[PDB]
RNA sequence: GUGUAGUGGCGAGCGAAAGCGGAACAGGCCAAACUUAUCAUUAGAUAGGGGUUGUAGGGCUUGCAAUGUGGACUUGAAAACGAUAGAAGAAGCUGUUGGAAAGCAGCGCGCAAAAGGGUGAUAGCCCCGUAUUUGAAAUUGUUUUCAUACCUAGCGAGAUCCCUGAGUAGCUCGGAAAACGUUAUUUUGAGUGAAUCUGCCCAGACCAUUGGGUAAGCCUAAAUACUAAUUAGUGACCGAUAGCGAAACAGUACCGUGAGGGAAAGGUGAAAAGAACCCAGAGAUGGGAGUGAAAUAGAUUCUGAAACCAUAUGCCUACAACGUGUCAGAGCACAUUAAUGUGUGAUGGCGUGCGUUUUGAAGUAUGAGCCGGCGAGUUAUGAUAGCAAGCGUUAGUUAACCAGGAGAUGGGGAGCUGUAGCGAAAGCGAGUUUUAAAAGAGCGUUUGUUUGUUAUUAUAGACCCGAAACGGGUUGAGCUAGUC
RNA sequence: AGGGGUGAAAUUCCAAUCGAAAUCCGUGAUAGCUGGUUCUCGUCGAAAUAGCUUUAAGGCUAGCGUGAGAUCACAAAUAAG
RNA sequence: UUGUGGUAGACGAGCGUUGUAUUGGAGUUGAAGUCAAAGCGUGAGCAUUGGUGGAUCCAAUACAAGUGAGAAUGCCGGCA
RNA sequence: AAAUCCAGGUACGGGUGAAGACACCCGUUAGGCGCAACGGGACGGAAAGACCCCGUGAAGCUUUACUGUAGCUUAAUAUUG
């Protein structure tokens, strides 16, 4: 039984090409290049799925410090007044967007002083 | 069975392939080398060769051929530890052929061998017997009529 | 396959493996070796487990 | 499956994809279970017992 | 038998002969003595009878009894079975989607014929057919019967009667087929060169004994190998980059002065029904109309995707250091295989390809222009090891071969491993070799068999592709070198 | 007429090719030397050392991974003496 | 509870294509291929739907493989 | 019309890196796209480096290297008295 084997190649190439959509140049038409592009794209996605959970935390800290420098005290001092005294495991993104609800974060700000 | 539910139990094992897939588990150079000599076509040089060092089958001395150009005289052996299981008496060439012990047409002397005890009396007709085998046969009221 | 006759004259089979062989150093220059040496090497011998595979399929 | 090899039976059954006539020695293990329905001769029982 | 005996710089390797079991099976014919006739009867030559040799035979002198067994075989008469042309040869309508029914639904019909092909879709009953029964003017083949021509036959007795294959065989000098690399065996290029049944040769140097056979003459059917041809059939063989290089006016077109090397491409539509005629244009052609179910089936003619190149909706870009993607992200225009939805991505963070070879890759080493198709672990015979299966305490097991549907299987036990091993061997034996040793040491102290399958390995090119090469056979002096 | 021809000799020429033509066959010559060796997934997981080698870019044996089985404690490692 | 980086490499478990053996099914009310679509798995992959098309395919179990393409300064065919 | 071509929207200084960067790090400069020139770089294009070295490679040539051998020469022998 001589085997022709045509469907597999077409379906594999179409599936690989469909993944890389909205790509510059011919990189969305050539399967041989499309596979490399999607390889690199998924590697970047893998590294960014941790890079973003780190960068969001960085912006988290930055926007907390932005609000806390206005009260005349240090961000590290605020974390301290959370941890050792008036034990609080309060969420950082919580207290961040409690800037959006006005003055409600100020309750936590004034509560750390026993 | 039916012709729609034939089933095995433990056959149909894995089929290794030396030229399918970069990461199938077996690579492009599966089995043979990583550009070494064995990896190349017609590798795995003759089994007796040992790299250039003198072969083992030559470093050793040569055995003897005391009887030059002859075959050892073959015999048909009747061990006394197994004849007792075979249910037949007066064991003689006129009666071996019936029990399919020996080939129907074959000319060959019969050798009698054994030390294990025997209970039922037997009457051997052979060409030669071991001394203690003969003693054991005659201990149990047996008789051996030693032929020529 | 054909078994190399050059080796069938230098090995002897025994029950349950244990290929038998003769030691070398027996046909030359006796005085260079002690009489005790020839006394040891007169006996037979067997190969180790190292070269068993290269001898098995070859014989 | 027939032991006598009757001509009257074998004259018919030759234009149907479902029926065919064979001797006892001729049928194999495969065909014997491909039938889904068996019609055996009364004679073949003794020979089958003899051959086990 | 057997990878046995053996042969090998005892290396790669090489590999019998008996015997056994099968296929088929059958032995005959000349010279020689003896004799007849003829040859300038000197013939040594020509032509007739006689015998075909080992349980030695034949010729000679002399008896008995055949009238037949038979085919490597001459012709005549017939017969059967084929072969080369043909014939007969069963069975249906109705509705349905439908361009068309044969498919689909309801009730029927025949098969010694339900192989196959065609018919506006997959038809047993529409057509050719097919199983079976038949048919040969003429030619031809095989076999059968009878008659006929040539060749052929058993058992005795005597007898130191005669004959029984000449440059023959051995021997020497060099080789060669033999499994042997030269050793009896065989064969011969150079020489040497006997006997006559009281013989000669043979049984791996040779002699003797023993046993076996009659060379130096000739002939032979079947059983074995192959298929370019004809007939019929088959295919877990291929389907236009496949299949023989040749599905088409292929060894053609072409490349060569010649040996030779050697291409590519098939498919409208059921039926040409191949587009009357009109408009534009000179025309090709296109748009129409018309046939057609379909003209997006239109002569470029089945299906029509990729690199490619154009046009278009929505969005974005002209302060931008850019492997161009990824994670968040406003705005914009739409609404889906309803899915925390889709396209686009102004902006921020991060961000030096894919393979191969490598101490080491983004490389200033390499491999790819893209796209589509092809493009390498198999097969035969054996070994090893796992797994699984059947059989099992005298186990197990078939090969070739015969039987059939080109089937498993039936018969076919020839052999194979296991049952005892040890020893170089003679031989011995649960022991055996070493030895004075029964002391010790090595080995042994019954522990399967046949397959399926898997992995490795052995000989075959044995994963794929890649050389300068070697040898043998052909074609070239029209270019050129020389000569005439 | 090609392990040959010719050669006022240069390794010139012998059909643009000549340290020995073109072509066909043995021929699928061999190649320890390049490059390639196409389906995925689950578990474990090195070496670039020693010896030998007409061997040094190779191969063989040992160690190093892995599959099956045994030893489970008298065997192996960790801390202490 | 102990773990799950990974080439050379051992080893286990699976998919896909072609054909065949049966058992069921779809098909001029429209198969395959192919175009595109905002589906479902751990993967080779497997669905659904509309247009193109007018004759073959699909499901479950087995068996046999000219069998799964990214490269070989590839080769054919077309095209920047 | 061609060689080439991994996909490209392709900057510079200092440094870094398989050791001389269009992309890497830090700074600097720069509207998108043509056209005519001019060749510095992209270790540029074209030759699987001719050189060296390796291969248990090829070919040719050489001699008091090996084994042979055509031819030449001597001897026994048949042709042979």
């Amino acid at each position: 039984m001589r085997i022709k084997g045509g469907k597999q190649t077409r379906v594999r190439r179409k599936k690989w090409l469909k993944q890389a959509s909205g790509s510059f140049g011919t990189r969305h038409a050539s399967y041989k290049v499309a596979k490399q592009t999607v390889i690199q794209a998924a590697k970047y996605a893998y590294r960014d799925r941790r890079n973003k959970k780190r960068d969001f935390r960085s912006l988290w800290i930055l926007r907390l410090n932005a609000a806390l420098r206005e009260q005349g005290m240090t961000y590290s001092v605020f974390i301290n007044l959370l941890k050792k005294h008036n034990i609080e495991i309060n969420r950082k993104v919580l207290s961040e967007l409690a800037i959006k609800e006005p003055s409600k974060f100020n309750l936590i700000v004034q509560k750390v002083k026993s | 069975l039916n012709q729609l539910k034939s089933v095995p139990k433990a056959r149909n094992h894995k089929t290794k392939t030396l030229g399918r897939g970069h990461g199938s588990g077996l690579g492009k150079t599966s089995g043979r080398g990583q550009k070494g000599q064995k990896a190349r076509k017609s590798g795995l040089t003759r089994p007796g060769f040992e790299g250039g060092q003198t072969p083992l089958y030559r470093r050793l001395p040569k055995f003897g051929n005391a009887r030059k150009g002859f075959l050892k005289q073959e015999w048909v052996v009747l061990n006394l530890n197994k004849i007792a299981k075979l249910k037949l008496d007066k064991i003689n060439r006129a009666s071996l052929i019936e029990k399919q012990v020996i080939s129907a047409k074959s000319q060959l002397p019969i050798k009698l061998i054994g030390h294990t005890k025997l209970e039922k009396p037997l009457h051997f007709e052979v060409h030669k017997v071991s001394k203690q085998a003969l003693k054991a046969v005659e201990n149990a009221n047996g008789s051996v009529k030693l032929l020529e | 396959m054909k078994v190399k006759s050059a080796a069938k004259k230098r090995f002897k089979l025994t029950k349950s493996g244990q290929i038998k062989r003769k030691h070398a150093y027996t046909s030359h220059l006796a005085p260079h070796k002690t009489t005790k040496q020839k006394r040891h090497l007169r006996k037979q011998g067997t190969v180790s487990a190292s070269d068993f595979k290269r001898i098995g399929n070859l014989i | 499956v027939v032991n006598t090899l009757n001509t009257n039976l074998e004259q018919s059954t030759s234009n149907i994809k479902n029926v065919q006539v064979k001797h006892l020695d001729k049928v194999s293990v495969r065909d014997l279970m491909l039938a889904n329905a068996l019609l055996v001769e009364k004679e073949v029982l003794k020979a089958l017992e003899g051959k086990f």
